[PDB]
């Protein structure tokens, strides 16, 4: 079974963390493993491949059985081609290479300053928030709201939008509101849901 | 890789470096300017400067891709921010 390497650049764009499993690896326990990578000057190749010139990366086994390798500092637009060099009993056995661009694997921070206010005269709840400092790319937002104690979610695609106003069946009820964001172009991860804001 | 996305990624990388600077607190001239700043940043290494210096390397490469297709630390980074913001709007006039 091939080895899947997944990477994620932090919300501050200072480092990229990569992980690889050992569950579909227990069959060949007797073997030495080492992550190898080749950094491109700019962007990823259309077809990733094993390169003769490569450098090893220090990976550390975590409690969950996954190896974690941290690339710091990071070159946001340089193509990182990675693979697992396996030496089971003799020779070299390279896992399928995958190329990752750190800018397209950023998991942004949850949007700061979430406010949920019900204005009776208007009859709506003006949910407002502040975009996380990074990334600088356009962002899409997802808002989840429901009775504090049943969840309908709303999506906002205007990148230049800070606030929105939605209807509720009861203007007296207390509603919990959470917001999360992702790169509008899809090249990135969703942020965690923000701390719940109450009406 | 499309050239328009290279341009979108160049403008984005500039905004990132400008944001990096404030958080602490034609193409030939842009490249020549970045080269001078890289030499300055190499004489004052720090956690933030080293990261910024790496971004500067990525920005210079992006400038070359476009051509062929067709505290002293605070003061130094403050001037660099000015130069970066200058390039950011000049790239639109293409």
């Amino acid at each position: 079974v091939n080895i899947n390497i997944s990477c994620e650049t932090d919300g501050y764009l200072t480092k990229m963390t990569c992980r690889w499993s050992t569950s579909t690896i227990q069959s060949l326990a007797e073997s030495t493993l080492q992550l190898r990578y080749h950094r491109s000057s700019l962007y990823c190749s259309d077809i990733p491949s094993i390169h003769p010139i490569s450098e090893p990366k220090d990976c550390y086994l975590q409690s969950d059985g996954f190896y974690e390798c941290i690339f710091q500092p990071i070159f946001l637009l340089s193509g990182y081609t990675m693979w697992i060099r396996i030496q089971h009993s003799l020779g070299s056995l390279d896992s399928p290479p995958t190329c990752v661009l750190p800018d397209s694997v950023v998991k942004p921070l949850p949007p700061s300053s979430v406010k949920a206010e019900i204005t009776i005269n208007i009859g709506l709840l003006k949910i407002s928030w502040e975009k996380p400092v990074f990334p600088e790319n356009n962002l899409q937002f997802q808002i989840r709201y429901g009775l504090s104690g049943q969840w309908k979610m709303y999506e906002v695609y205007d990148a230049k939008s800070k606030s929105v106003s939605l209807p509720v069946p009861d203007l007296s009820a207390v509603y919990a509101v959470q917001v999360r964001c992702k790169r509008l172009d899809g090249l990135g991860y969703w942020s965690n849901w923000s701390n719940p804001a109450y009406t | 890789v499309p050239i328009q996305k290279v341009q979108d990624d160049t403008k984005t990388l500039i905004k990132t470096i400008v944001t990096r600077i404030n958080d602490i607190s034609t193409l030939s001239k842009m490249d020549q300017t970045l080269a001078v700043y890289q030499q300055i940043l190499t004489s004052m290494p720090s956690r933030n400067v080293i990261q910024i210096s790496n971004d500067l390397e990525n920005l210079r490469d992006l400038l070359h891709v476009l051509a062929f297709s067709k505290s002293t630390e605070v003061v130094a980074l403050s001037r660099l921010q000015g130069s970066l913001q200058d390039m950011l709007w000049q790239l639109d006039l293409s």
